[PDB]
RNA sequence: CACGGACCAAGGAGUCUAACGUCUAUGCGAGUGUUUGGGUGUAAAACCCAUACGCGUAAUGAAAGUGAACGUAGGUUGGGG
RNA sequence: GUCGAAUUUGGGUAUAGGGGCGAAAGACUAAUCGAACCAUCUAGUAGCUGGUUCCUGCCGAAGUUUCCCUCAGGAUAGCAGAAGCUCGUAUCAGUUUUAUGAGGUAAAGCGAAUGAUUAGAGGUUCCGGGGUCGAAAUGACCUUGACCUAUUCUCAAACUUUAAAUAUGUAAGAAGUCCUUGUUACUUAAUUGAACGUGGACAUUUGAAUGAAGAGCUUUUAGUGGGCCAUUUUUGGUAAGC
RNA sequence: GUGAUUUCUGCCCAGUGCUCUGAAUGUCAAAGUGAAGAAAUUCAACCAAGCGCGGGUAAACGGC
RNA sequence: GAAGACAUUGUCAGGUGGGGAGUUUGGCUGGGGCGGCACAUCUGUUAAACGAUAACGCAGAUGUCCUAAGGGGGGCUCAUGGAGAACAGAAAUCUCCAGUAGAACAAAAGGGUAAAAGCCCCCUUGAUUUUGAUUUUCAGUGUGAAUACAAACCAUGAAAGUGUGGCCUAUCGAUCCUUUAGUCCCUCGGAAUUUGAGGCUAGAGGUGCCAGAAAAGUUACCACAGGGAUAACUGGCUUGUG
């Protein structure tokens, strides 16, 4: 599928509250190691003696995922998120 | 790299501007280039990334493109008095096999026809790219003029098998704070374009095309 | 499983060795100062079965 | 129940290459002397035999053309009817795969990121990027199977612009070095990719070439996801055309 | 032609506890609960009692926090007496 | 069978339970051995089998819906009992009539447009799907099929023009009708409407029939969640108590 | 492992094992090293055996 | 005598390790297994003229595709046949007449559409923000999909209007854990500042066994708790003539 990396939408900041134009990326993500509560909660359970302690998911069907768009206003530089179908090959032209 | 306080490069800009026509008025060859090396990043094992981050801001005005096209960008091309070529004259090109590597060189680039460029890439045949002269393409209704503007003021930070890219960037002319302007957008497209975005680069320097002894990057 | 036989071998309960007519460990004369310096002679009285 | 015996030829792909490539083979040797009948199916077909001894003998046939895995089922009336699952590994030719880490480790330390190349009794990967070849058995790979990264369907076009080499080359590939267009943008924008291949001796500027475009592409899979970002590249280059009229 | 049963006597299987839901009875009622303890005794009973504490009389929010009358504590439709 | 030895045997001594010992049978280890015996944890757990103790009265089922690593089991709704509470002939019904909707099966008709599987001969640069090689394209090697070509009668549960019977939704008034004129931040060009009202008029029938064992409402909980047979209409299997 | 005597025990080291008088970073843990940071930390280089590459072995399993 | 700050010994770390330990080894099903998915969905038929209705019944589809193939406006008419025009010959381009759709509208099938929902152009981003109500499956829970308003901001058109993705019927996913967007936001509890962490509102990362465990065989050496198996009787068949 095919976007083009500008759109006018409608932004809700208290400057603009109106439709604005923004420019168009795709969402991706990080990760942390000795910050989260998961993670430290985790390698407490993991060590010592006993093996494994949770579950390990290895039956995936999926072979697509949903693509997401960054917006970010040009005068007000407030961003805005949204989420479009399943498609195998995206681009930005 | 993420970017360190510009004024070290204003002084440079300053110096290298009191070294061309203040030190040697020497005659009219202004074009103050920035060489950037990268380091820690291998040629093989990495992708070999590329990108153009045309500045409006121009340098080199005497430039060579041989309009390549049909007969109304012909016309348009007499009109806009610049250096074009015909069909049967192209046919002529690549039945001469060692007149395009001198038409190569004879040339400073190139900007072809929406409606020949598709051919380009076997009519006229290899070495075109390999001298880095693939023409860019102009439309049936955009501005020749305009486009010759851009083909001459449009620069290319290309990957190579060596990490020692160098731009025409700026003129030795006038103008320290448009200068500065095009020394922080040249080493944001280049922090912008590496992989770590601040890391790799390493080494920066200001030379006016007169083997100037004053970097200071 | 169980205990394989070549592992069993180990504990020496019945795999012990059948040491009674043996007529003693047959070993050299302990190194002193005859034997060091100049040279000792004695008498071959039986040759036997072990 | 009026044969007692049956094999069943199976391929859980779209599009059966490799089975496609197996009835040529057996139209074109014609082991198929001894069958009562012929059942189609959705990913393959059933063979029938009236005694098992022709139905051991395609499985023997079988066993030496394509990378198989059988087994054996036995059925009751109240003699025994038998039944012969045959399964196809699920992986043809110029088709791109992402291996096992372990599996690659142990196959030579290549890289994982590979393309199948040729299919034999077993099969055999090859790294497009540095030339470099791979055999892998089908009990290995039944031993814990894995699917295809892309299949022949999302092949793109690519105009080559031009050409380089370096030199090596192991028989019938040279590795060279070439830089290509979209043929979706070549007359609209200024998008060129530079691309280490072995199509370099079979390939020379202004031609049309078939190839995988991973800088668009959502893959959802977990061995791709554990790569690195830098080592895997844009353009996967298989196949020219080059069609005569 | 399913399983148990030769005959007789005796024994033999929804119990107790902690915390609860609905319903019923009783005592007091914006309150209610003496029995952890103390006083006393005809002595494991009965009788008497202080300060606390539990539940109820205020909700809402993840929290910081804020916290219930425009009016005969409102208008319309029915409504036993 | 063997009977002078890889013989037979007494006593002493050594090897102990996931251990021993085995010229090997999973053999033997105190009538116990594909992991001995003894006591304890221990009244181990059991969606599985058996049993479960006095009388009379009144009421009285289900084998079905949805979800579950569910199918010899649960949760949930239904069916049932009990406690009642607010009131007093309501406006209700496994029914008819009158009025007014919806349907596309039976029958008709195909020949009025759809009228079919089946074994169906060639016509190659009218198509060609792919499969194997190929330092690649005046590029070789393969076979289902494209298209029935100059063949029609033939008929339908997935075809249509008409169209029953049986079964099905709504209405048959007081929470109604009519006249007059109050509210509004909605609506109209407006003094128009829309919704809700004040005041007034309309009971011997208050707007078809027949019936009405009181009507309405709430809380709580049991068992059940293997069904089967008959007439009629049907689907799959020559067909069956399939 | 084979199973008195007699006679015959062919060819393959490729697959799986077992092995090593062979090359050198390909993968490469804790500890130690360096950089940025106020610091917790983050990034990077180096990196043992093993694995991988290379050689041996069939009266090893197999294969013809 | 030999060896020597090396072995040895202690702690952590990386390999190797069925020698040993513990555990597991889906469901439906004319018995299991193989095959298939009738396991989550969609169209026609079964299906007997409201709705509902089963079978490993039948004919097929789904895990996609699209910055236009979404939205608004304007102009035009499609498949096909006939008669004509140099090369022109089934079939190339032009002209006229007939043409209720026999064409097209991404994909299965069914429905719908002619100054259009089809074809060709012009402008665009309503495929936006905030949250309630309703329909289908239904326990009237969740998930998916859809309908009609309200309060904003926009597009298009002269305008009335239309527009909350695809003409309609399918195209998809909890808790826990990561990550992102937004709130001159709340907390770190002796008091502050800055990192770090935790919260609130709204999305992504996925469970296809699709209301959502993390999982290989063999037993003829076998064990336990249970449930089922035995003369032919078609509610009436069998004998000589494809
Ligand atoms: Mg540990
Ligand atoms: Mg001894
Ligand atoms: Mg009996
Ligand atoms: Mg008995
Ligand atoms: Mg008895
Ligand atoms: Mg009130
Ligand atoms: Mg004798
Ligand atoms: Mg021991
Ligand atoms: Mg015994
Ligand atoms: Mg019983
Ligand atoms: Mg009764
Ligand atoms: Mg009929
Ligand atoms: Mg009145
Ligand atoms: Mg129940
Ligand atoms: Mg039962
Ligand atoms: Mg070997
Ligand atoms: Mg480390
Ligand atoms: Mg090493
Ligand atoms: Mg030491
Ligand atoms: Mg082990
Ligand atoms: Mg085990
Ligand atoms: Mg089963
Ligand atoms: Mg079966
Ligand atoms: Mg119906
Ligand atoms: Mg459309
Ligand atoms: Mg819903
Ligand atoms: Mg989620
Ligand atoms: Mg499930
Ligand atoms: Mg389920
Ligand atoms: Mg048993």
């Amino acid at each position: 599928v095919n976007v083009p990396k500008t759109r006018k939408t409608y932004c809700k900041g208290k400057t603009c509250r109106k439709h604005t134009q923004h420019k168009v990326t795709q969402y991706k993500a990080g990760k942390a190691s000795l910050f989260a509560q998961g993670k430290r909660r985790y390698d407490r359970k993991q060590s010592g003696f006993g093996g494994q302690t949770k579950p390990v998911f290895h039956k995936k069907a999926k072979t697509t995922k949903k693509v997401v768009l960054r917006l970010e206003c040009v005068k007000c530089k407030t961003r805005a998120q949204l989420t479009l179908k399943r498609c195998k090959h995206f681009e930005l032209g | 790299m993420s970017k360190i306080t510009s004024s070290q490069v204003r002084e440079h800009v300053k110096e290298l501007l009191k070294y061309s026509n203040e030190t040697k008025k020497r005659n009219f060859l202004e074009t103050v280039e920035l060489q950037v090396g990268l380091k820690n990043y291998d040629p093989q094992r990495d992708k070999r990334f590329s990108g153009s981050l045309k500045l409006p801001n121009c340098p080199r005005p005497n430039m060579s493109i041989c309009i390549f096209g049909d007969a109304f960008d012909v016309d348009r091309a007499k009109s806009c008095g610049v250096d074009a070529m015909s069909v049967d004259d192209l046919k002529k090109l690549n039945k001469n096999k060692k007149l395009i590597k001198k038409l190569s060189k004879k040339y400073n680039a190139f900007i072809a026809s929406e409606v020949l460029i598709k051919q380009v890439p076997r009519l006229l045949g290899p070495q075109l790219s390999k001298a880095g002269k693939f023409p860019t393409p102009v439309s049936h209704n955009d501005d020749l003029y305009g486009k010759v503007t851009d083909v001459r003021s449009t620069i290319k930070f290309q990957l190579k098998k060596v990490l020692c890219l160098a731009v025409a960037v700026g003129n030795v002319e006038m103008e320290e704070d448009v200068l500065v302007n095009q020394i922080l957008m040249s080493v944001n497209f280049f922090v912008s374009l590496l992989k770590k975005n601040w890391q790799n680069v390493g080494s920066l320097v200001v030379k006016s095309s007169m083997g100037p002894a004053f970097r200071l990057y | 499983g169980r205990v394989i036989r070549n592992q069993r071998k180990g504990a020496g309960s019945i795999f012990t060795s059948h040491t009674r007519l043996r007529q003693g460990a047959a070993k050299l004369r302990t190194l002193d100062y005859a034997e060091r310096h100049g040279y000792i002679r004695g008498i071959v009285k039986q040759i036997v079965h072990d | 129940n009026t044969w007692r015996a049956t094999v069943q030829i199976r391929q859980k792909v779209p599009h059966k290459r490799t089975f496609l490539f197996l009835e040529q083979l057996i139209l074109k040797h014609n082991a198929h002397v001894d069958t009562i009948s012929i059942s189609e199916a959705k990913d393959g077909l059933d063979f029938f035999y009236a005694q098992k001894n022709h139905a051991v003998k395609m499985i023997d046939f079988l066993n030496a053309v394509v990378p198989i895995k059988h087994k054996k089922s036995e059925e009751l009336i109240s003699t025994y009817k038998f039944s012969y699952s045959v399964e196809i590994v699920p992986i043809c030719k110029d088709d791109l795969v992402v291996l096992p880490k372990k599996l690659a480790k142990s196959m030579g330390n290549i890289s994982q990121f590979v393309l199948c190349s040729k299919i034999s009794n077993t099969v055999q990967f090859m790294d497009p990027t540095t030339l470099q070849t791979a055999d892998l058995s089908p009990s290995v790979y039944w031993r814990a199977p894995f699917n295809a990264l892309a299949d022949v369907t999302q092949l793109v076009e690519f105009i080559v612009l031009d050409v380089d080499s370096t030199g090596i080359s192991r028989g019938n590939r040279v590795l060279a070095d070439i830089t290509v267009a979209r043929t979706s943008d070549l007359g609209v924008n200024d998008q060129v990719y530079y691309v280490r291949s072995h199509l370099g001796g079979i390939c020379h500027a202004g031609d049309s070439v078939m190839g995988y475009f991973i800088a668009n592409s959502n893959y959802n899979s977990d061995l791709f996801d554990g790569l690195n970002i830098d080592y895997v590249p844009d353009v996967v280059l298989v196949k020219k055309l080059y069609q005569r009229k």
